[PDB]
């Protein structure tokens, strides 16, 4: 994707994350754990549902039209009826092919984007207490218990509380 | 000591392939099908009024072929013509058959109003054993076969004004004898003529005498014509032989009615979209079942499948 | 100590909702309308040459209905037919009326060149009380009603070669009497025939005697036909009764000319695009005024409005009110 | 949008910024102030003007065509004439609907992008003298007068001049 | 003493301008053309079977104009009609010529099967000096000009059933004399009539006697008609003068065959796509050469060039 | 472009890089050098091949159609035949114009994206040993000979080896 996260600096997905599309895995003094991020999951879900509902926005209604199958050879008028119908079908098939291609490139790029937004959001939260390892993981330079991990995930992490402890470990 | 915090996304062990701008095949976690490619094989009888022609084409029901008499009081949103239908009355052709079939299908009714045409000096209600009714010879119910009375066939000259606020459809015909002997025996004059007119337009038909292939015992034929008379206009029919006269008119409507050729059976269910293969759901925007449709339908495309990605790129572990 | 530097973007008090790939309605700071949905109700008389038909259809002007004489030799980019038009000459039909109307409208001219046809042994210039010209009986100006001279109507066999380098459009007809008395009284022969042919094509029409609905005093009719003669071809007319003869040909052109049905008045203004509702501006790419258009026009669509975002997403400051 | 700035880590727009699309607000020892950024404003405006003029790239011209309204019932030929036009109108209506949706998604993304470019450009300027607060605001760890703020906005901010002062305030 | 590491991208001295959503002209490092706008000027004789009509229209080869005799039983994927073509037989017209030309062109064959029609009491093989075969007078090879035998022309009434499993195409005609002397001299009866019918269709043509403009010495004419007979159906021909009879039928096929007007010479090469200008390559998706095409062809568009970017934005040093 | 690298914070292209689309230039104690980055080049190249092959996804096949030029005036049937064809051509002409506009916008953005991805990847690699100068160049705060430069380019750069030396030079 355009943003280089999914199938990028994040090496692969987590087949074990079944309760959300994006999330966190951590290792600290208390062990390891996994948790999904609801907000990013919703942003991707919401946008994909939006485009899905625009695409399946209900169908046109047609009644009496032209004949499209013929049991006898007729020449000029029938040549035109078939050509009109064949022309219409080719233009709609092209539209369907292009629509799906554009939509699908965009769906991959927007989901890549939402992964990247969560990663940048997390790093800005951590300020000078962490460093980007390059694989989607942060090294957190201070003791971060399970409560401290939850504080990062639910957006209430006060970086100043650990800044002194973290700065001396970094430098 | 400290901690590690990894950001990530989900995956599934085996995704689904979609197409993009750059890839014919790229695997995502989920997708949904945009092309309806299957039918139940049955035409649902709701919400549209379905009329099964069974043994009858629409034209044969219009003319009043005796085995099609059951359709006289009928209306439809969709008339269904079966490949087993057959004609069983006087042998006939319709120049511009397709247009007559189309304008009747679109009107959606066979409602017929009898008018008192006065046919002075001719015998009415001719019939044939090629069009049996009960034990005797018969004819199309909506047509009136005129022949000589005594030894003369006068110039017929009748008029019918349209003083209603709806269009009138008149169906009429010309009889093409197989020999000169039947020509003069039926119509006295050696050459017939049928002129049907309104204020602004007219049709003139000359009958054709000659031998044709045997159909239900006969080498002769009838050619079918039609005339629409708008409110405030007037019909005039003028003939000195071979007229197959109208008995009245069909009331025309405008609306959503149509016709379809199909052998799919009719079933008790609900479906907005009808194809000759049967009803199809219309939740998807496209369909590959049949370019012939009726109702609120997905658009016909050539592809049998098109996947819309509903998830991210699938990167399994 | 220190300082704070905040990056931001503007917002406006009144955004507009637009459609996107993911949202049927999301708010941006500004947008612009892509569908032209109004007309003035008037057809601008420039830059296209507009010809108001007034009381006349194009066909009645072509044949030369007397109240349409004012249209002789006229030209147009757009002939405008009004719903008040009427015929006031011999009752007639044109088999394939729509094609004759279309090909004349596209040609854009009624320029008529009289030719010296020699009609030996017949009376010319027949007229009717159903087609008055002045106080007396008359006829379509461009047609020549031939009837018997003395007691005979000979087999007519006349020729008119095309020695010019342009195509000739010939308008001709066949007369349908209402009675056998009329047929023999006008044409001697009990049954007429009109054959008009070129080197590669021919048309033969047999008249039918009988009554049609009473129109302007007549139960009889005239049927109108046409023949195009290319350079190097020759028109041949063969008839032993019931011929309604041409007096010449119409010059044919190719260009931008057309025809439109409309009751909109014609005004002095400038507009490239014309609809039956009146002229419309063509600055927008789409329009919902009328699928019938003429000129440099936006494409007709079903939507009555389509907003193209011309600004960023409008994110107002949330309020406690 | 794809970049997460507008309606993202930037909480809202400024109705009081009336002279530009993107800009700066600051607080220092001399008070508060606001200034629009012309380059980012111009970049977004040029692109929107560009796509607007491509869309209205003037119209096709048609003269004699087919008839589209009919006063008589005719059958097969009239069925086809109506079907041809209805088919055309549906395809053009589809084109118009897809066009505005694609254009508008892209316009929201490109304006989002210009906000992000300006934000990243500013942060690179500040080097080690500031820290990103996460809401589009930088905390600047040294005394920065109006001249110093202006120097950031017009691209003439020499980070080396304040680097020592700012590094000691950041690390303790 | 440190180091510097600069990340960058390439550029080229002279890029190419392309169009985008926001820019009608912007420079990238490379692009490729999507509109085919040139032709070789020649029609490649592979992989499609090209049949050069030379001096003959398809219709003249069908009827059997003598200078077109070489086209007997020919087949084609694309029949090429040349502007130099001419007719050199009896002067004729085909009502709905365009439909006859189209349905034969699409069938792709002139395969003709002679059938044993019996024409009792008439003379066969009439000819004209306007249609010479060798030094003597002649006629269209596939038509049989019938005239009186001795002093009589009886009513012809003949039958030919279709007992095969394919459709038969019958070509027949009506002769229009220039004078009454020709009419009675050739057909005895003062007025002819031609009725050709199957079970489902019938056509009756009355000849028109009179002078038409001189063509190849003749003011008379022949009018050409056709009748298709499906399996199990029957052809009946009924006439008391002026019949131009068929000698058999043409086999009909369905497939990829067509016809094209072109003066491009035919060359020995391979090209899928054919225009009247000549063959064109089909590697590009669009083309501006001709809206008339045959084969696997790029779609016709109005633009003469459309550049697809194959590289990044070009930012020269 | 959307990412602001090509024709953005990177001032211009390198006409001298003929062996790749993206690459590195360095200055150190041993002099200057240039090297193309194959992975980023190939990522953009693979993508452009993908869309090029989709666009050249070969043409449809048509045989007998309708006539499109006419030698005689006929009126209604010919009006319709011409209108059908002219309608078709305008719709395909529009499809082509839109196709290249969308494709080319996307090609510029995806190549801009790949430039940005390489720059971000490098900065993550350098960790606390370098600073972004704002013009696409990193100032490297430690002795980095040719062996050290190639190690950055081939992804084997151990930041911890230089971290103490680099932190002391930065502060
Ligand atoms: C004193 C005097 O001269 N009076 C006149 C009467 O003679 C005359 O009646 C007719 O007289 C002649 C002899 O002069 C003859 O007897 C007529 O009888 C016909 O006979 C033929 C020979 O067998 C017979 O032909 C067969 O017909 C069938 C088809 O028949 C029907 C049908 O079912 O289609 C019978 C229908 O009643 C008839 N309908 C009408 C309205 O006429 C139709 C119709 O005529 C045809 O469909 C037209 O195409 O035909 C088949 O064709 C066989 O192959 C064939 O052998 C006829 O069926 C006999 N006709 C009748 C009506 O029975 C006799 O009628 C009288 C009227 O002409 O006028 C007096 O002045
Ligand atoms: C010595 C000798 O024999 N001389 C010959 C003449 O007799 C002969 O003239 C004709 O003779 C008969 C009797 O032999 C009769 O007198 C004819 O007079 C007609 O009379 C009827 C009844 O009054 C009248 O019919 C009415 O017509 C109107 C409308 O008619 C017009 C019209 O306005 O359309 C009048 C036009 O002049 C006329 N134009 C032409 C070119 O003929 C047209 C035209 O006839 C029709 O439109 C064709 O369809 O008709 C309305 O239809 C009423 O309902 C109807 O009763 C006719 O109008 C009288 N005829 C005329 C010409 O006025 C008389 O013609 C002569 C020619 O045959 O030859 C001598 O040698
Ligand atoms: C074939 O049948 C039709 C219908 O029966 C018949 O046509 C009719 O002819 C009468 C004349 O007898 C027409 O009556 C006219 O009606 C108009 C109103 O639209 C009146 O203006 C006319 O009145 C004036 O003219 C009369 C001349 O006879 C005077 O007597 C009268 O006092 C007025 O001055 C006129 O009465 C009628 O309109 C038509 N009907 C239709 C439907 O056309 C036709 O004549 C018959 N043909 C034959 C050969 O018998
Ligand atoms: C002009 O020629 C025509 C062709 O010869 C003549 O028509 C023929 O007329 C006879 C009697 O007049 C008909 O004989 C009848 O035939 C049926 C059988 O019908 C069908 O049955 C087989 C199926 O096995 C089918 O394949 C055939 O095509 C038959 O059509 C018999 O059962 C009856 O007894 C009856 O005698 C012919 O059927 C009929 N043929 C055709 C093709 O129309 C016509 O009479 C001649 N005209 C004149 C004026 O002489
Ligand atoms: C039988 C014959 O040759 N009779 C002489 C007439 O031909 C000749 O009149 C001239 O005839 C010219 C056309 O003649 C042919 C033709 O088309 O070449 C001759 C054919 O034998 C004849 N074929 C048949 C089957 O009858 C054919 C046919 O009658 C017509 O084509 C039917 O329309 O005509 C041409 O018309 C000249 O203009 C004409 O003068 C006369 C007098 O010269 O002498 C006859 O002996
Ligand atoms: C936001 O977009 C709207 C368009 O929907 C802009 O409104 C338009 O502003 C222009 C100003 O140049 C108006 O054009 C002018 O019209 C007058 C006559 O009305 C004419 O004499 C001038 O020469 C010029 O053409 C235009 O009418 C107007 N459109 C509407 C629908 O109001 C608006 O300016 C945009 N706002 C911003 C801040 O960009
Ligand atoms: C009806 O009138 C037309 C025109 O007057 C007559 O047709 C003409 O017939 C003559 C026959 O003598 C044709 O002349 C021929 O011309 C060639 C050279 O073109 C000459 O070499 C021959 O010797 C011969 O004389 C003339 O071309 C022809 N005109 C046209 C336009 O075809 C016709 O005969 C008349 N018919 C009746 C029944 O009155
Ligand atoms: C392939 O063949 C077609 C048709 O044979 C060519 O189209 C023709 O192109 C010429 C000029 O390119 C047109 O000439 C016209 O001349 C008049 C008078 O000067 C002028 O008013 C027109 O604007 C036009 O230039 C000709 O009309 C046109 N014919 C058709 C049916 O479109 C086509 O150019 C050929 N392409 C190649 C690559 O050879
Ligand atoms: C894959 O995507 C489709 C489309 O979003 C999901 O199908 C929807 O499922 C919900 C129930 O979970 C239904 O209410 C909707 O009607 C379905 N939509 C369609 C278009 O069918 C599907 O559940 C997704 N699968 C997974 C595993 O996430
Ligand atoms: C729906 O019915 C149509 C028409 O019968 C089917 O199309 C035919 O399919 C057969 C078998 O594949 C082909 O031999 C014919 O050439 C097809 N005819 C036409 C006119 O296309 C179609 O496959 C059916 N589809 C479904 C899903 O039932
Ligand atoms: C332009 O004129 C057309 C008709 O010529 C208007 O559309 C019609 O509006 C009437 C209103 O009673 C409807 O009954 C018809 O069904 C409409 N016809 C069609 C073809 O849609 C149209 O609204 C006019 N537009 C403007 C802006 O005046
Ligand atoms: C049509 O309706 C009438 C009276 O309403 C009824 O008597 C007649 O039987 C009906 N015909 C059919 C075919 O049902
Ligand atoms: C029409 O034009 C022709 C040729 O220009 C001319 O001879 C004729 O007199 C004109 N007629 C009128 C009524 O202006
Ligand atoms: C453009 O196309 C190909 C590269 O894919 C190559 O043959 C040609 O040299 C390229 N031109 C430039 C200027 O890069
Ligand atoms: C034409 O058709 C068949 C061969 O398919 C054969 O009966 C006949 O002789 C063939 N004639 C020629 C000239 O090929
Ligand atoms: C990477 O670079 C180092 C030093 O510059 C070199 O020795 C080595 O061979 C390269 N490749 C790998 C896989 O280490």
């Amino acid at each position: 994707g355009l943003f280089g996260a999914i199938a990028g600096f994040i090496e692969n997905g987590w087949e074990g994350m079944i309760d959300g599309w994006y999330g966190f895995r951590h290792q600290n003094s208390e062990g390891t754990g996994q948790a999904a991020d609801l907000k990013s999951t919703q942003a991707a879900i919401d946008q994909i549902n939006g485009k899905l509902n625009r695409v399946i926005e209900k169908t046109n209604e047609k009644f009496h039209q032209i004949e499209k199958e013929f049991s006898e050879v007729e020449g000029r008028i029938q040549d035109l009826e078939k050509y009109v119908e064949d022309t219409k079908i080719d233009l709609w098939s092209y539209n369907a092919e292009l629509l799906v291609a554009l939509e699908n490139q965009h769906t991959i790029d927007l989901t890549d984007s939402e992964m990247n937004k969560l990663f940048e959001k997390t790093g800005r939260q951590l300020r000078e207490n962490a460093e980007d390892m390059g694989n989607g993981c942060f090294k957190i330079y201070h003791k971060c218990d399970n409560a401290c991990i939850e504080s990062i995930r639910n957006g209430t992490y006060d970086h100043d509380v650990y800044r002194d402890e973290a700065l001396n470990n970094r430098f | 000591p400290g901690a590690t915090l990894c950001l990530g996304h989900h995956a599934v062990p085996n995704g689904t392939l979609v197409k993009t701008i750059t890839d014919d095949q790229i695997e995502v976690t989920n997708a949904t099908e945009l092309v309806q490619s299957s039918s139940t094989g049955k035409i649902c009888n709701n919400p549209h009024r379905i009329l099964d022609g069974i043994d009858c084409t629409l034209i044969d029901a219009l003319l009043g072929d005796p085995h099609c008499d059951v359709f006289q009081n009928e209306t439809w949103d969709l008339f269904v013509e079966r490949s087993k239908a057959f004609s069983n009355c006087y042998p006939y052709d319709v120049p511009d058959y397709a247009s007559l079939r189309s304008l009747v299908a679109s009107s959606g009714t066979l409602e017929f109003i009898t008018e008192g045409f006065t046919w002075t000096g001719v015998t009415q209600n001719g019939g044939s054993n090629a069009c049996k009714r009960g034990p005797g010879s018969g004819f199309f119910s909506r047509l009136n076969w005129l022949t000589k009375s005594g030894s003369t066939y006068p110039v017929l000259n009748v008029t019918m004004p349209n003083n209603d606020n709806f269009d009138k459809l008149y169906i009429w015909g010309v009889h093409h004898p197989s020999t000169n002997q039947e020509q003069t025996s039926l119509y006295v004059q050696a050459s017939g003529r049928v002129t049907v007119s309104t204020r602004r337009s007219q049709q003139t038909i000359i009958p054709n005498i000659g031998s044709r292939p045997w159909v239900r015992g006969l080498s002769s034929r009838i050619s079918i014509y039609w005339t629409i008379v708008k409110p405030g206009d007037v019909l005039v029919i003028n003939s000195n032989g071979n007229l197959i006269a109208p008995r009245g008119y069909f009331k025309m409507r405008t609306g959503k009615s149509s016709i379809m050729r199909s052998d799919a059976p009719i079933d008790t269910c609900i479906s907005e979209c009808i194809t000759p293969n049967g009803s199809i759901p219309n939740d998807k925007p496209f369909q590959n079942v049949n370019k012939i449709t009726y109702g609120a339908c997905p658009k016909y495309v050539k592809q049998n499948t098109l996947k819309l990605a509903t998830g991210m790129r699938n990167v399994p572990e």
